[PDB]
């Protein structure tokens, strides 16, 4: 649903 | 946070002229999956944004092909081959390669068009308001260009200060003009004391000031 | 057609809580992320985070951890934003947006303007701006409504229940000495059909429960 930058690292 | 810087802050382009807006990221937007998550949105006057572009150069469904995007790692451009009246508003680049998602500073596109002098109207206070014991007189400057205009209120030839407020519209998405409203507010008693109410308009489209007036109680 | 329609109160006191609703229609709700975006009146856009519409799992930007709760009503195709312990700095428009994996934010809600104030609401007076000999030119007549003395923003103005949109200018509100707002809404119409056509301004100010329909007719004597 979401691009990689939508997830914190 | 990735800082997204956009230049110019604003530009004014004629219909049919090409447009190029730049967007710079404080780090590479090339992700380890090989994709570059740079996107563009447009927000037109008083409304919610619409998506235009994603993955640097992919047009969102229904977006005219006058629009295109290019770029590489930290430099990106949005281009309009041919500007149209409805392209006006604030363009934002934004990125989703790094957490958190961030939006650019925005570029406002104004349409440059021919000089258009205002149509000038005046409205006396309504009987409804007079009954409440206040008197608002409204001066309307309709569909002019450019945006800069001067309104002065005169009551029996006396230049008014301190009893008026005005606002100007955003630019019209169809004729590329502006409109302005000024309100002069007096007590009913102060209103009662004078005869002639006039707004005097100065604009680049006019070679002399235009006075719109009425005489209090003259149907 | 794909639309996000938001609703919520427009005025709250510091310390209070607000719920802002984002209703999706015209597509599969659970196939697309909802993103929450704060827009400061004047300024650009700040990402608050997003909610997975399939799993219900919210992810918060650091500046929005604590007082901000994203939730779902999955069977009503609705995403909810709760802000609690409201502060001066929370005054903003709150936007929802549909998101894809390829990072389109294609469709946006119309937003909800939340003003955080200890001051009380005031509902506007609506006065007609009557068409007259002083508002006509080239066979066209200007007429409108003066929406005076309200707080907070916004007020919505429509004409003939939305049937009249051509030639409408609804001006930005001005802030009077009092800390109250006033705005003008005007329309240009044929001067020839002023006897046959009806012009009503529909003024809505949600915070004061103001719902006025004002018929605007020629000046007269």
């Amino acid at each position: 649903q979401a691009p990689p930058g939508a997830y914190p690292g | 946070d990735v800082v997204m810087t956009q230049t110019p802050v604003s530009l004014s382009l004629a219909i049919g002229q090409p447009a190029s807006i730049s967007c710079k990221s404080s780090q590479s937007l090339v992700h380890s999956d090989g994709k570059t998550y740079l996107s563009w949105i447009l927000q037109r006057p008083g409304q919610s944004p619409k998506g235009l572009i994603y993955l640097v150069s992919k047009l969102d469904s229904g977006v005219p092909d006058r629009f295109s995007g290019s770029g590489s790692e930290t430099e990106f451009t949005l281009k309009i081959s041919r500007v149209e009246a409805e392209d006006l508003g604030v363009y934002y680049c934004w990125q989703a390669t790094h957490f958190p998602l961030t939006f650019g500073s925005g570029t406002k596109l104004e349409i440059k068009r021919t000089v258009a002098a205002p149509s000038v109207f005046i409205f006396p206070p309504s009987d409804e308001q007079l009954k409440s014991g206040t008197a608002s007189v409204v001066c309307l400057l309709n569909n002019f260009y450019p945006r800069e205009a001067k309104v002065q209120w005169k009551v029996d030839n006396a230049l008014q200060s301190g009893n008026s407020q005005e606002s100007v519209t955003e630019q019209d998405s169809k004729d590329s003009t502006y409109s302005l409203s000024s309100t002069l507010t007096l007590s009913k008693a102060d209103y009662e004391k004078h005869k002639v109410y006039a707004c005097e308009v100065t604009h680049q489209g006019l070679s002399s000031p235009v006075t719109k007036s009425f005489n209090r109680g003259e149907c | 057609q794909i639309q996000l329609v938001q609703s919520g109160p427009e005025l709250k006191k510091p310390g209070e809580s607000v719920k802002i609703s984002c209703k999706a229609s015209g597509y599969t709700f659970t196939d697309y992320a909802i993103h929450w975006v704060k827009q400061a009146p004047g300024k650009g856009l700040k990402w608050m985070g997003w909610i997975n519409t399939y799993t219900g799992k919210p992810i918060y930007a650091d500046d929005f951890k604590g007082r901000f709760v994203f939730s779902l009503e999955a069977s009503a195709s609705t995403a909810n934003l709760q802000i609690s312990n409201l502060k001066n700095e929370d005054t903003a428009t709150y936007l929802c947006a549909r998101g894809t994996m390829m990072a389109s934010l294609d469709y946006w809600g119309q937003g909800v303007m939340v003003t955080v104030s200890s001051a009380s609401t005031k509902g506007p007076s609506v006065f007609p701006l009557a068409p007259s000999s002083k508002s006509t030119s080239g066979g066209t007549a200007a007429l409108g409504c003066l929406v005076k003395d309200y707080f907070p923003e916004p007020v919505t103005v429509s004409w003939n229940s939305g049937a009249l949109t051509s030639g409408v200018h609804t001006f930005p509100a001005v802030l009077q000495s009092s800390g109250l707002y006033s705005l003008s809404s005007v329309v240009t119409v044929p001067s020839s059909s002023l006897g046959t056509q009806t012009y009503i301004c529909n003024v809505n100010h949600k915070p004061s429960n103001t719902k006025v329909d004002k018929k605007v007719e020629p000046k007269s004597c």
